[PDB]
RNA sequence: GUCGCGGCGCGCCGAGGGCCCGACGCCUGGCGGAGAAUCAGGGUUCGACUCCGGAGAGCGGGCCUGCGAGACGGCCCGCACAUCCAAGGACGGCAGCAGGCGCGGAACUUGCCCAAUGCGCGGCGCGCGAGGCAGCGACGGGGAGCGCGCGAGCGAGGCGGGCCCACAGCCCCCGCCGCGGAGCCGAGGGCAAGCUGGUGCCAGCAGCCGCGGUAAUUCCAGCUCGGCGAGCGUCGCGCGGCGCUGCUGCAGUUGAAACGCCCGUAGUUGGCCCCCCGCCGCCACGAGGAAACGGGAGCGCUCCAGGCAGGCCCGUUGGAC
RNA sequence: CAUCCGGUCGAUCCUGCCGGAGCGCGACGCUCUCCCCAAGGACGAAGCCAUGCAUGCCCGCUCACCGGACGCGGCGGAC
């Protein structure tokens, strides 16, 4: 019978776009999602390339 | 000498009681309302025998 | 009176309940450490041990009965104990050694019943329950 | 550690002392049948209610007329019971509550208010009519038969406007 | 010498210090407290684990950097283990999160993310196995239900749409079809609950008393019946039962128990009397000092276990004590 | 939220213990429709550890490649 819920109205599309979490804007249609990476990945990534020496850019 | 000598008859088909709440019915039916001279027990031979 | 009673004795009481509390059995028994040491179990509910021999003992006087028990010999501890299985027909799914687990009766270390010297009961054997062999609720055909 | 370590419970019920007890059974079967109740539980949820209102009564008692204590507990018990609808409107001394019984308890729930507003043939009725959620509360579904009624809500227990 | 007082260390001098109001020694399957279990009142037992404090990072020692470490996801050595070697050499420390072996009666996924609470660095941010989300999960706690009625109605479940979510579930709401399933113990007494067939002191039951040597009211089966109930039963431990550890509150002629008698130090206990001053105990009040837990005021998470919320026209809305 | 019951005798009253009846903590066993909360290798092995992750950030210093790399330096790593 009641839904009860909160909204936040804005002046500008700017203010909007700097003071909101992401996944807000990601869920509006206000923005494009890109395709997320596994962080387990990136860790593999970030140790591998602490393993290196010198110029690691390679790996 | 052997153990288990000691160790048929086929069960009998009746429609299953209400369960739940309704147990609690016909229990306070059978004790408070429903019948059950010589005051009363809880199926002795003399009740068993006029159901029979 | 006999026992002290005035304003400044609260040590000689207390002495005194702390000497004499030693002389009930109960509290000897759990207070002590003897039982402990001694228990085959050290005071647990169960224990895991290997079946080596399938005997029966008689009964007592005026009883008369053989009753259906085998030696074990505890894991943990490698001492021998005797173990008693209850249910009927159930000495025939016991077979010598074989892996059991073996709890206790309801005192917590005397004998019970017509039973001589017999303090231990066999609950488990080869991970299936006794008492659900006995019902025919599950079979041992791995063994 | 997880903040659901923090999360507090407790029980709410008691059993008796000795369990076979003759007249005892009989009591319980008969206010079972009475009210309709599902199992032997709900008897000792209502026993543990009585007990704690009835130790905070003794405790409040002991003490003088004139304590503050007594003064702020009395109110507050009183008020709680008076809203409720378990003690009567004008009974205000707190030697009244030692009287209370669990039937008094029993009488405000659900099935009670609205098997004598003739809105229900019977308990059992009224047990299956409000898990179907035919019934309502100030406007509100409610499906829960040991749900107790206040004074003030009683003649706003009414049909669900959207049921059937 | 130390940041610093100090037998903390060294030299010299003297002789002292502790003890039945229990020293010293030995033992502990000994981390402590806030607290938990039990329940008339007085108490007994426990306290690995959420907060605080301490200690450790295979055992024993040493040290650099730095405000701060005698640090171990920092270095050096000895010992016990372990690894790679193209045999000359090199290398390691899960009582961090997952996972594996052993042990045991006993204990889960080698998952996703910093969006929330915080920390580090830093201006429009990054990172964090802290922490959050999900998975297994009958430790356990709370709420509903397997029908009501002479016909209607509603569940679970499936197919779709919303809401929620870092992404997804879950709850909740909206539409079309619609799986209605109770076990575990017992029936001689304690202790609520009895009819045929077998066996024959054998097989077996039985916490205790006891049953079974031709009706077995007690074994094994069928019928029936009772208790609790989505839970029931068995084993071990603690409290209670127990006024069978007795302060409240036991007993001591004969049941278990007054030293063979006297003197006597520590210890315990000591008649009556002063009208007011000082000191000790005592009672009352107060200050000061963490919460959580417990108690408790107010608030319809649909109720409840819970949480501190919440309403519009709010004590300065509240979270008092 | 101040409770007792069965057992020594040919019968009876006592002392006195044995056993039963309740709550909680764990393990074993049978079984299990729906929702909510929720503990989880502590129990004389502080025993042993493959595999992966658990501490980074950035103001200063750019003739680096086309300013982003990298490095010096600073803070933190003693929470
Ligand atoms: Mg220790
Ligand atoms: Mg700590
Ligand atoms: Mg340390
Ligand atoms: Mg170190
Ligand atoms: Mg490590
Ligand atoms: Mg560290
Ligand atoms: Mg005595
Ligand atoms: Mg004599
Ligand atoms: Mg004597």
């Amino acid at each position: 019978g009641h839904t009860v819920g909160f909204c936040n109205a804005y002046q500008n599309m700017d203010a909007l776009m700097k003071y909101e979490p992401g996944f807000r804007k990601i869920r509006c249609g206000l923005i494009e999602a890109p395709k997320p990476v596994s962080r387990k990945q990136l860790k593999n990534l970030k140790n591998r390339r602490l393993k290196k020496r010198g110029t690691e850019k390679a790996t | 000498t052997s153990a288990g000598k000691v160790r048929k008859k086929e069960k009998k088909e009746k429609p299953r009681p209400p369960r739940g709440r309704a147990y609690k019915r016909l229990l306070y039916n059978k004790n408070f309302v429903d019948d059950t001279h010589n005051g009363r027990r809880l199926g002795p031979n003399n009740l068993l025998i006029r159901q029979k | 009176m006999s026992k002290t009673s005035g304003l400044y004795t609260a040590r000689k009481l207390r002495t005194v309940r702390r000497v004499n509390r030693w002389a009930d059995k109960k509290y000897r028994k759990a207070h002590l450490g003897t039982w402990l040491k001694a228990n085959p179990l050290e005071g647990a509910c169960m224990a895991r041990g290997i079946v080596t021999q399938k005997i029966g003992i008689s009964a007592k006087q005026p009883n008369s009965a053989v009753r259906k028990a085998v030696r074990v010999q505890l894991t943990k501890n490698s001492k021998k104990i005797t173990a008693f299985v209850p249910r009927d027909g159930s000495i025939t799914y016991i077979d010598n050694n074989d892996e059991v687990l073996v709890a206790g009766f309801g005192r917590a270390g005397r004998a019970v019943g017509d039973i001589p010297g017999c303090r231990f009961k066999v609950i488990k054997v080869a991970g299936i329950g006794l008492l659900a062999l006995f019902l025919r609720k599950r079979e041992k055909r791995a063994r | 550690p997880r903040i659901s370590r923090h999360r507090n419970s407790s029980k709410t019920y008691s059993t008796p002392k000795k369990p076979f007890t003759k007249p005892r059974l009989d009591a319980e079967l008969k206010l079972c049948g009475e009210y309709g109740l599902k199992c032997k539980r709900e008897i000792y949820r209502a026993r543990y209610m009585l007990a704690k209102i009835r130790r905070t009564a003794r405790n409040l008692l002991t003490l003088d007329e004139n304590d503050i204590k007594r003064r702020f507990e009395g109110a507050a018990l009183l008020r709680r019971l008076h809203m409720l609808g378990i003690l009567d409107e004008e009974k205000d001394q707190l030697d009244y509550v030692l009287g209370l019984r669990i039937e008094d308890i029993f009488k405000r729930r659900l099935q009670s208010v609205i098997v004598e507003s003739k809105l229900a043939k019977s308990v059992h009725h009224a047990r299956n009519m409000i898990k179907a959620r035919h019934i309502s509360v100030g406007g509100q579904i409610v499906n829960i038969p040991s749900y107790m009624v206040r004074i003030s809500n009683t003649s706003r227990v009414a049909i669900a406007d959207t049921s059937s």
